[PDB]
């Protein structure tokens, strides 16, 4: 019944500070150590620090000393963490997890995590490009879509409103100068396309954008 | 500073086989009370980590009995006799004693026979070319192992700039990987060359896989 709820997805400009919450429930907040762990976009888990509520004791990783500020408000049963002087390296997913006492002595409960994106980027709809094979002249034919220059994550891309799914390869979005770029490959037999229309449907919710791009020759 | 050196970082396994994730401390982590606070967590893609083993060799409640811990000197070992499809993801050891340090990670993945990428180059789309831009995409689909390299060329002249790659994770159906390189230029800059090459060098052939086109079509 122990439940760790964390604040939402935060998009912070560089150099700023970001304060995130972690509401506990189903257990005595003040009797356990709440830990915070950071996970950068691509790497493993990093221990940040830990607070014991109802006495406010803290323990930080040397690296995070002036960077992450752990606090707790017992009347809200909520642990807080302020990451300041936001850089690129601060973009990651943050988990508050609880260190159980007797039975286990381990981080047995974890929060869904908080995604922080440090960027100067403003909200930008995508540019969806059709990728028809080169020129005229096998058994299968690879097609694709290029979704680039958008802010922020995420985008959703379907092939033929979803009828096509086997053979589809949607690659992870990557940031190339303030914006994101995603691409998708769809491999279908020769007799399918161009004999059949293959549309690429791109949605960028943050911008209220749904875009279709039919792959012609 | 205590160091948890976890190996290997990648462990392809065939289903039903026993997996062995090791984790070594740069010196004994046995606490003063005589206890060793060495746990193991698994973070499945998209979810938060979860407790598996605690106190070195003790299985957390609700944890599949195929999981087991052990560990003495500075060497601890996680074993998954009979790997099922649900066990796949990233495993972390964690010494939560003095200064809590996480192991690096050991991505449990599936093993299949080697397979060469299937390359496909796509010239810029006219629509992208109207905005003044011009990306040249190369899909390097369905291969194995995941270790692959891409070199672009323009008029036989190598081009190391503006190339943004992005790999998919191990395919659920065929256990293969797929990569996506992308050379982004300017329209004018694009329109001042003919040959656009992309050679994929994979573990399979000692000879790069070449994909080219000429605006001469």
């Amino acid at each position: 019944e122990v439940q760790l709820q964390q604040s939402g997805t935060v998009l912070a400009r560089p150099g700023a500070s970001v304060k995130m919450s972690c509401k506990a429930s189903g257990y005595s907040f003040t009797s356990f150590w709440m830990h915070w762990v950071k996970q950068r976009p691509g790497q493993g888990l990093e221990w940040i620090g830990t607070i014991y509520p109802g006495n406010s004791d803290t323990s930080y990783n040397q690296k995070f000393k002036g960077k992450a500020k752990l606090t707790a408000v017992t009347s809200a049963s909520t642990a807080y963490m302020e990451v300041s002087s936001l850089t690129n390296e601060d973009s990651a997913v943050y988990y508050c997890t609880r260190r159980s006492g007797y039975k286990y002595y381990a981080l047995d409960y974890w929060g869904q995590g908080t995604s922080v994106t440090v960027s100067s980027a403003k909200t930008t709809a995508p540019s969806v490009y059709p990728l028809a094979p080169v020129c005229g002249d096998g058994s299968s034919v690879t097609l694709g879509c290029l979704v680039k220059g958008y802010f922020p994550e995420p985008v959703t891309l379907t092939w033929n409103s979803g009828s096509l799914s086997s053979g589809v390869h949607t690659f992870p979005a990557v940031l190339q100068s303030d914006l994101y770029t995603l691409s998708s490959s769809v491999t279908v037999t020769s007799s399918t396309w161009p004999s059949q229309s293959i549309t690429c449907n791109v949605a960028h919710p943050a911008s209220s954008t749904k875009v279709d791009k039919k792959i012609e020759p | 500073d205590v160091l948890m050196t976890q190996t290997p970082l990648s462990l392809p396994v065939s289903l039903g086989d026993q997996a062995s994730i090791s984790c070594r401390s740069s010196q004994s982590i046995v606490h003063s009370n005589g206890n060793t606070y060495l746990e193991w967590y698994l973070q499945k893609p998209g979810q938060s980590p979860k407790l598996l083993i605690y106190k070195v060799s003790n299985r957390f409640s609700g944890v599949p009995d195929r999981f087991s811990g052990s560990g003495s000197g500075t060497d601890f070992t996680l074993k998954i006799s009979r790997v099922e499809a649900e066990d796949l993801g990233v495993y972390y050891c964690f010494q939560g004693s003095l200064v809590p340090t996480f192991g690096g990670g050991t991505k449990l993945e599936i093993k299949r026979a080697d397979a060469a990428p299937t390359v496909s180059i796509f010239p810029p789309s006219s629509e992208q070319l109207t905005s003044g831009g011009a990306s040249v995409v190369c899909f390097l689909n369905n291969f194995y192992p995941k270790d692959i390299n891409v070199k672009w060329k323009i008029d036989g002249s190598e081009r190391q700039n503006g190339v943004l790659n992005s790999w998919t994770d191990q395919d659920s159906k065929d256990s293969t990987y797929s990569m996506s390189s992308t050379l982004t230029l300017t329209k004018d800059e694009y329109e001042r060359h003919n040959s656009y090459t992309c050679e994929a060098t994979h573990k399979t052939s000692t000879s790069p896989i070449v994909k080219s086109f000429n605006r001469n079509e």
